[PDB]
């Protein structure tokens, strides 16, 4: 699927972080991108093996490290830190149906993203007010992470149920409503 | 069994060189050690400027009837300004030779430069300038020029920019004409049928009163992208050795070597210790990087895998080469020229045939190794170029993983 993803794109080409059309400054992969991602792989072989060789269990859970009873249930239950997100919307939902879905609209709500751009501008380099939502969306987004980790109890719960509200409400709504208005201070729309 | 070129000197320090042989008709000329790179760039233009001003009259031969008098005897009468020369030239019968030196002289001293003429050679050179970007190998090669030799006198050209053009004056130029014209920097030249001791005569009537009194190559490139354009062309060069440093024979036969773009010429242009040694190529835009890896690969191999065979017919192109040419009175007169204002000394072809013969395979390899091999060229393009390779991958080019 990655080689899929590959071709998918080298069809198209990458983007540039200003969003413009990059054909008039193009260079070569072999001699600049090539010793740029050997620099990235280097410091992210640094980063893995300062977590490997010196924190081994700071992301880890250590009740993984007893056996399996199935007589005995642990205290407080939770996936690996990158599910969290997911699972604060999921507890946050009360009907475990709603829960399971909003669950899978937090990863699907993505896939949507490609028919919710309403703005004549590609990035987000010059459009400041939709950077503003960008941020609060990634600090929410944080703060779900947060909150899975918190256990079942005030006020835990109810930041949950705002962040997720706030989470699908700037996804769907604000995002293409700011763009709107950015078009609009441009005279454009 | 070719005559001597004999070479003598007057207390003015104007050599007056001669080759006399059969041939009827002579060329005799008047070369300068005078170009754009004695230029400091408030006079870029003076050497192109006064050349155009040189045949417009003087003070003994006031406008036009100057050049009747070339039309008289139906003499023909050239001109041309490099870098580092200036030539003044005539072809015409040798029972015309004094009358010709004499011509000679007017157009060295006591040369007339007036203003209404200032102004019509300004709107000529202007418009040439104007419509010399039409030739795009002159671009090419100026652009090379530039990039190569950046921050120096090399890198400014002939013709200069339109700026100075326009912003000249007589006294300017007759600055760079009483500065540049002095007479130890200028050979009298003469070949075909003239006398040397008639020659010498003339030298001492006329123009026996002419006055007597760090260059950097940078591996760069330059990139003039126009898309409109059908062809594009692409010079690539490293650093020559000079003048006088003798492996340019050597450097010469590898050129000749070498000999896929429609159109594939190798140069090895020399200045005083310094040069541009390299390829230009004129391509259509989908071919350019094909064309630059073939170009690199066959450099690599004449530092890696150069054979007695190939040697021998370069070795034999450059015999026939320097010999075909250096046949007809002007080519030669132009050589003696040059030769007198380089070397100090006219190289007879027997000089030339043993550094020729002494050259071989080994050596032909180590020197060119030590010019192309892992060395930062300078690279200048005109055209639809953007499939030309840029700075890296040219500069990769320049070695082998294998040697
Ligand atoms: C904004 C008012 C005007 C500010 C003017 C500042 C001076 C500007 C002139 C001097 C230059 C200073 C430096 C300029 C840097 C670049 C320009 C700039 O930063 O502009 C101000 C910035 C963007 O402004 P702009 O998008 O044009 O319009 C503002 C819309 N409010 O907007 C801002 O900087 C303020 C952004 C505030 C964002 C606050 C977000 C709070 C909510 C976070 C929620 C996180 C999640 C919480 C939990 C959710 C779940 C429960
Ligand atoms: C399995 C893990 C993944 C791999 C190995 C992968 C691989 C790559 C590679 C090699 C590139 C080109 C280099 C670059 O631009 O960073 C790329 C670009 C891209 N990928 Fe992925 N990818 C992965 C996951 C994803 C996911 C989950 C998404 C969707 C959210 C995604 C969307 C994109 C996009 C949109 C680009 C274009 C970048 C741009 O032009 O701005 N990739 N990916």
């Amino acid at each position: 699927l990655a080689i899929v993803h590959l071709l998918f794109l080298h069809e198209t080409g990458s983007n540039n972080p200003t969003g413009l059309n990059s054909d008039a400054d193009k260079i070569p992969f072999h001699p600049y991108y090539t010793i740029k991602d050997i620099l990235g792989i280097l410091i992210m072989f640094l980063i893995l093996m300062t977590l490997v060789l010196f924190f081994p269990d700071m992301l880890g859970d250590p009740d993984n490290y007893m056996p399996a009873n199935p007589l005995n249930t642990p205290p407080h239950i939770k996936p690996e830190w990158y599910f969290l997100f997911a699972y604060a919307i999921l507890r946050s939902i009360p009907n475990k149906l709603g829960g399971v879905l909003a669950l899978i609209l937090s990863i699907l709500i993505l896939a949507l993203m490609p028919f919710l751009h309403t703005s004549k501008q590609r990035s987000l380099m010059f459009r400041p007010i939709t950077q503003i939502l960008y941020w609060i969306l990634v600090a929410n987004l944080l703060i779900l992470t947060w909150i899975g980790g918190q256990p079942v109890e005030h006020p835990f719960i109810i930041i949950g149920q705002l962040a997720s509200i706030s989470y699908f409400s700037i996804i769907l709504i604000l995002m293409p409503i700011s763009g709107i208005i950015e078009d609009k201070m441009l005279k454009l729309y | 069994s070719v005559p001597e070129t004999q070479v003598s000197i007057l207390d003015n320090g104007l050599r007056v060189a001669s080759e006399q042989s059969s041939h009827a008709t002579c060329t005799v000329g008047v070369w300068i050690d005078a170009g754009s790179r004695y230029e400091t760039e408030k006079n870029n233009g003076a050497g192109y400027f006064l050349e155009h001003l040189a045949f417009k009259g003087t003070k003994n031969r006031p406008g036009n009837a100057l050049e009747k008098e070339v039309e008289s005897i139906g003499a023909h009468l050239n001109a041309y300004s490099t870098r580092e020369h200036t030539a003044y030239l005539i072809k015409a019968l040798s029972k015309d030779l004094p009358k010709v030196v004499e011509l000679l002289a007017d157009i060295v001293q006591n040369s007339s430069l007036e203003d209404s003429q200032i102004e019509k050679e300004r709107d000529v050179i202007l418009r040439e300038m104007q419509e010399n970007d039409a030739s795009m190998q002159n671009v090419v090669f100026d652009y090379l020029h530039a990039t190569a030799f950046q921050g120096t006198p090399l890198a400014q050209a002939v013709e200069g920019p339109s700026e100075n053009v326009r912003r000249l004056s007589r006294t300017d130029l007759t600055d760079y004409l009483n500065r540049h014209y002095k007479a130890p920097r200028m050979v009298l030249a003469a070949a075909g049928g003239v006398e040397h001791q008639q020659l010498l005569d003339l030298a001492q009537k006329h123009l026996s009163s002419v006055s007597r009194v760090p260059c950097r190559f940078t591996g760069s490139e330059i990139r003039h992208r126009d898309d409109a354009l059908p062809l594009a062309h692409v010079a690539i060069a490293v650093e020559g050795p000079g003048w006088a440093n003798p492996d340019n024979v050597t450097l010469q036969v590898a050129n000749a070597i070498i000999g896929l773009c429609q159109s594939f010429q190798t140069f090895n242009i020399s200045y005083s210790d310094t040069g541009l040694l390299g390829a230009h190529f004129v391509c259509d835009a989908m071919s350019i990087d094909d064309m630059v890896f073939f170009l690199q690969g066959q450099w690599m191999r004449l530092c890696t895998s150069a054979t007695e065979s190939e040697v021998t017919r370069g070795k034999n192109i450059l015999r026939n080469a320097l010999v075909s040419h250096l046949d007809g009175t002007t080519p030669v007169c132009e050589d003696i020229g040059r030769s007198l204002l380089t070397y100090g000394r006219r190289i007879p072809l027997a000089e030339w045939e043993s550094r020729i013969q002494e050259v071989d395979a080994q050596m032909l390899r180590d020197i060119c190794s030590k010019y192309f091999y892992d060395q930062c060229p300078a690279v200048a393009g005109y055209g639809p170029i953007e499939q030309l390779p840029d700075y890296n991958r040219i500069r990769s080019g320049m070695f082998w993983l294998r040697f």
